[PDB]
């Protein structure tokens, strides 16, 4: 569970992300596609070339939803409900893949936010993404 | 496949006693029921809304037989799992788009299934060797992904 | 989240285990140490030989906590709170290992209770060991 | 451990810019802060109660230096990680009792530590080569577990 400190740490860090979120979302995805190729099996209808526009457009989407969850940090399971139904009933992505993505977002944030990515923050960010992944996965069966 | 002589022998002997048609249909069905999200690859098999509907579905049964058929032939090539399954890996990644993580799931179900059938005879030592084959088979099936 | 059909399934399966709970927990442990040798690193103080008394006793212990959880299916977190503290703050067993013991418990049940280990009952016991595992790793960080 | 010459070059080149002592310190510390259960192995290190206590603990720093030291030496035997770490593997299993899953965790933090230090230069292609190298080292360290 997130602590008052975690929430504060996540709001601070995501705040600094600001209006680069989309861009960082896309980079997170590209990192994911190259480091863990098995994750490409969920996007066969996508163009995965570098700079591709589906990846960018999708990165934004992922980022908007993370931004939404930070905005509703005390009511996440309700704020993310729709996305949870969608992932459990239509997309059906295996849960291990959520960790892979979460790892790549961290790497992405770390590479662009040297001063805010302290040890305490990394930690809170990591608990945060795990809670998001748990909600999106909560209705799988 | 760091399989021990008495491990190889434990696997071969037990297998000679398996009714592949049955074990296959049960393995695949159980996978569809226990990990319902795996049904994503099988939309075209028909009704899969309930366990009975999954276990009764004939296309499930037939596809199970085919899957365990190839696993079976794999037990004869244990010294060379990668080469045997190369083509099957390419197909699963390139045409089928199957997350290899699904191979692990089927493996573990497969193993619950052999225990259910053979009971006493499926001792801890014997399970340990099957866990090795199953991981070995999943690893080979995932080798050509890109 | 366990459904009514799941709770019901779990109670009935565990009910037949009845008095063999301890033997089965011991069996499961034994299968886990042979199948997944890395799990042994958490028991260097134990004599792991076949039929040892430490594995035996530990077998009954796990088996009992499980009984207490079936019997408290609706209120697990409360019911297992102390066991959940024990693992997060003392034993500190890595989450990954809970899936290995779970699978071994399923195999042990599949092998002993054939008629009862139907596909829906297998489904239900699998979700149940998962929520127990979730409950036991909830206060890790 | 299938690395391509382009990948191996990418790994070796960045590594020349690393200050192992300090990076070693950051990675072991972060591991203990982000996954506090990994502290089960270091009760003898004293205060690990808060982030500053962990990150600035001299014992944590010296052990991280030592951990990364063996890692670097591995980077010069990328074609024989298994043999290079055999004795280390044995130690971590029979004497220290370390669940290998902890090697995977450190690998991933290391990758965040490298990203944090080099920013832009840790391009996605360069991270993919490092993921393969951290996975290969973790496997080498678990090889002798029994
Ligand atoms: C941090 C965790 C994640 C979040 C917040 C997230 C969020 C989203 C969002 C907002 C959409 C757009 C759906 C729409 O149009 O309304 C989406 C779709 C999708 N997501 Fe998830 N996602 C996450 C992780 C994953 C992962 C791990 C995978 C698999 C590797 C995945 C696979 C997909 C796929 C295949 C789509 C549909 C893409 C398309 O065809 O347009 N997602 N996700
Ligand atoms: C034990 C490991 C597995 C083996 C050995 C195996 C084997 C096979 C074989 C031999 C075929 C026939 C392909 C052809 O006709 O040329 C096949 C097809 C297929 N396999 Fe696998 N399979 C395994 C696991 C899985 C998993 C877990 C899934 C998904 C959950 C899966 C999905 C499929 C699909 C969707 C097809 C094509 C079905 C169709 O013709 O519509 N396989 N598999
Ligand atoms: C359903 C999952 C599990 C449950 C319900 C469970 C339950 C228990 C129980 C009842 C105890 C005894 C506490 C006491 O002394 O009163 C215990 C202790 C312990 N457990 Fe867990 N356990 C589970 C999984 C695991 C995992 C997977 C491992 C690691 C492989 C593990 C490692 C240990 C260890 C090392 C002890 C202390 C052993 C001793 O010194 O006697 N447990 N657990
Ligand atoms: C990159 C992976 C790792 C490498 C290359 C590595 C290497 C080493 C080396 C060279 C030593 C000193 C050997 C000796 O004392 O004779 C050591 C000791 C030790 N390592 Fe590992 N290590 C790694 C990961 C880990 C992790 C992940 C853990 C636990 C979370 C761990 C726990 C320990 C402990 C407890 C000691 C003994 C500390 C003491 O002196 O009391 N190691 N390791």
């Amino acid at each position: 569970v997130l602590s008052p400190a975690d929430k504060t740490n996540v709001k601070a860090a995501w705040g600094k992300v600001g209006a680069h979120a989309g861009e960082y979302g896309a980079e997170a995805l590209e990192r994911m596609f190259l480091s863990f190729p098995t994750t490409k099996t969920y996007f066969p209808h996508f163009d995965l070339s570098h700079g591709s526009a589906q990846v960018k457009g999708h990165g934004k989407k992922v980022a908007d939803a993370l931004t939404n969850a930070v905005a509703h940090v005390d009511d996440m399971p309700n704020a993310l409900s729709a996305l949870s139904d969608l992932h459990a009933h239509k997309l059906r992505v295996d849960p291990v893949n959520f960790k892979l993505l979460s790892h790549c977002l961290l790497v992405t944030l770390a590479a662009h936010l040297p001063a805010e990515f302290t040890p305490a923050v990394h930690a809170s960010l990591d608990k945060f993404l795990a809670s998001v992944s748990t909600v999106l996965t909560s209705k799988y069966r | 496949m760091h399989l021990t002589p008495e491990e190889k022998s434990a696997v071969t002997a037990l297998w000679g006693k398996v009714n592949v048609d049955e074990v296959g249909g049960e393995a695949l069905g159980r996978l569809l029921v226990v990990y319902p999200y795996t049904q994503r690859f099988f939309e075209s098999f028909g009704d899969l809304s309930t366990p009975d509907a999954v276990m009764g579905n004939p296309k499930v049964k037939a596809h199970g037989k085919k899957v365990l058929g190839a696993f079976s032939d794999g037990l004869a090539h244990l010294d060379n799992l990668k080469g045997t399954f190369a083509t099957l890996s390419e197909l699963h990644c390139d045409k089928l788009h199957v997350d290899p993580e699904n191979f692990r799931l089927l493996g573990n179900v497969l193993v619950c299934v052999l225990a259910h059938h053979f009971g006493k005879e499926f001792t801890p030592p014997v399970q340990a060797a099957y866990q090795k084959v199953v991981a070995g088979v999943a690893n080979a099936l995932a080798h050509k992904y890109h």
